[PDB]
């Protein structure tokens, strides 16, 4: 389609994209304080019987923000763009690889710990 | 709160759905996420007990400990050849307690064990809940449906589900007679009348053929399938699709459990759009090692993909009427339930099965067997 040309229909599918934008902010943030609390366990002084609970319930913390993550990718394959948004387009997909940057970390902290 | 009316509740192998009838007519009551049916979901966590959509949103993270399909437990034996068949299938443990099964789970840091109606209690709660939520008033009676083939032990299992729930379970009536309920088949002028109802929800498939003569309902037969559903045909065209990305791009998706999610997601929605649209679009970016995938599948691809399973329904209709010692020319009325019923190839073949004999539909397939339940709750 034409350059410069922008129109009030893209605007709609760029407030969606925003809004999960915030959304992945804000389990962005969860896995930063799971990383926090996990250096925690490791610098702490709980005993090996008291540790491996410790970092359970941290696997099932990790397991909610990958379940979290794998929703906003669903959410995000709801949508149909016209060729023609390409600003959309191109929001659509460094969302994408930036929850899939996020996934790869996740699962560094899944394997790594209870089991 | 004060005194609330009664509630037609269909109790369902996946999900379940709560209907009452107030001001003339029939409302399906919404749940707290605004969702008019409510899965059949049971989820023991570390520190809590989780029931319904916020069950089944947490199945992925903890399978083991997510019970749902209690209704193909409820009153059986654990040698039943059906408790054997599924148990293979699901993630949670399934326990031999004197001859009867129990779902065996880790709860608040303790390995415990329930009975398949203390599950279905739990559900029915929560199915009261939504009610009583919605009316703002208590909700006592009920009128609680369970399919034509159950014996009397599936049946008691279902009213003691019902008084573990603290519910006053008015009557216990079959799924198919709800459904003819809903349609006013028992008001039709005339002489005794053939119904067939087709259920094609939740992931099971049962065909009843009723006889109604002076309000009286009769069980002539049934047959179907107990594993067949929207599941298998979304498993179609993930297949569809998986063969698709190996020809053009020569990379197997398969053994990578999220982007066959992902796939798996968008398939039931266009599934869905198939229903009322003859062609559905997929966009999805970095499907599988950086690949962006944008396709799109007709609705007779989606058809020729799931021929065997949809021309497949109508053997149980012929086993059905063989047994009920009845012609196809001798059936009055056809009634649609559940969700699965809702595609245009399905209604086309039953349809032109019964020589263009017009189907009863106007209902949402979904809600016809807790519409029905509601109706004789207010009779009641
Ligand atoms: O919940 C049980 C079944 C029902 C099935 N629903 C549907 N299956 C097919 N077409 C539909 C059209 C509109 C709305 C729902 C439709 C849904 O995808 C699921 O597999």
């Amino acid at each position: 389609g034409p350059l410069g040309s922008n129109s009030p229909q893209e605007e709609v599918e760029l407030k969606k994209l925003k809004h999960l934008e915030k959304s992945v902010e804000k389990i962005a943030d969860q896995l930063e304080e799971l990383n926090k609390e996990l250096t925690g366990i490791q610098q702490g002084f709980l005993p090996k019987d008291l540790q491996a609970e410790a970092l359970c319930k941290l696997d099932r913390r990790v397991k909610a923000t990958i379940e979290q993550f794998m929703k906003i990718l669903e959410e995000i394959d709801t949508l149909i763009l016209p060729e023609n948004f390409k600003d959309s387009r191109l929001k659509r997909k460094g969302l994408v690889k930036k929850v899939q940057a996020f996934l790869a970390e996740c699962d560094t902290v899944e394997q790594n710990i209870c089991q | 709160m004060s005194k609330g009316p009664a509630v037609g509740i269909d109790l369902g192998t996946t999900y379940s759905c709560v209907g009452v009838f107030q001001h003339g007519k029939v409302e399906i009551i919404a749940n707290d996420q605004g969702n008019r049916t409510t899965p059949s979901y049971v989820a023991f966590t570390d520190t809590e007990r989780l029931i319904g959509d916020a069950a089944k949103n947490q199945v992925a993270m903890n399978p083991t400990n997510t019970v749902f399909d209690a209704k193909r437990l409820i009153g059986r034996r654990f040698d039943d050849a059906v408790v054997q068949s599924d148990m293979k299938h699901w993630p949670f443990m399934v326990v031999n307690d004197a001859g009867r099964p129990k779902v065996q789970v880790e709860y608040k840091g303790e390995t415990k064990s329930f009975y398949p109606e203390e599950v279905s209690s739990m559900v029915l709660t929560k199915m009261k809940e939504i009610a009583e939520a919605y009316l703002g008033k208590t909700v006592t009676n009920a009128v609680v449906t369970v399919p034509a083939y159950f014996n009397d032990s599936q049946r008691q299992a279902t009213k003691d589900a019902g008084t573990i729930a603290g519910l006053n379970v008015l009557r216990i009536i079959n799924e198919p007679t709800a459904a003819a309920i809903a349609y006013g088949l028992d008001k039709k002028v005339g002489a005794e009348r053939n119904v067939l109802i087709f259920d094609l929800g939740g992931g099971t498939f049962d065909v009843s053929i009723l006889t109604i003569e002076d309000g009286i309902f009769e069980v002539k037969s049934t047959a179907g399938d107990t594993h067949l559903g929207g599941e298998d045909f979304d498993n179609r065209m993930v297949n569809h699709f998986i063969a698709e990305f190996k020809r053009k791009h020569k990379k197997d998706i398969s053994e990578n459990k999220r982007a066959v999610r992902r796939l798996r997601t968008a398939c039931e929605r266009a599934k869905r759009t198939l229903s009322s649209s003859t062609q559905a679009s997929i966009e999805i970016d970095s499907l599988y090692e950086g690949i962006d995938f944008y396709t799109s599948i007709t609705r007779a691809r989606f058809e020729e993909l799931n021929a065997d399973l949809f021309r497949g329904t109508l053997d149980p209709v012929e086993k059905a009427l063989r047994d009920a010692k009845l012609d196809k020319s001798q059936i009055h009325d056809i009634v649609l339930v559940g969700g699965s019923t809702r595609i245009p190839k399905i209604q086309k073949l039953l349809q032109d099965f019964f020589n263009g004999k017009e189907l009863n539909k106007s209902i949402n397939p979904d809600e016809a067997v807790a519409y029905g339940a509601a109706v004789q709750a207010a009779i009641l």
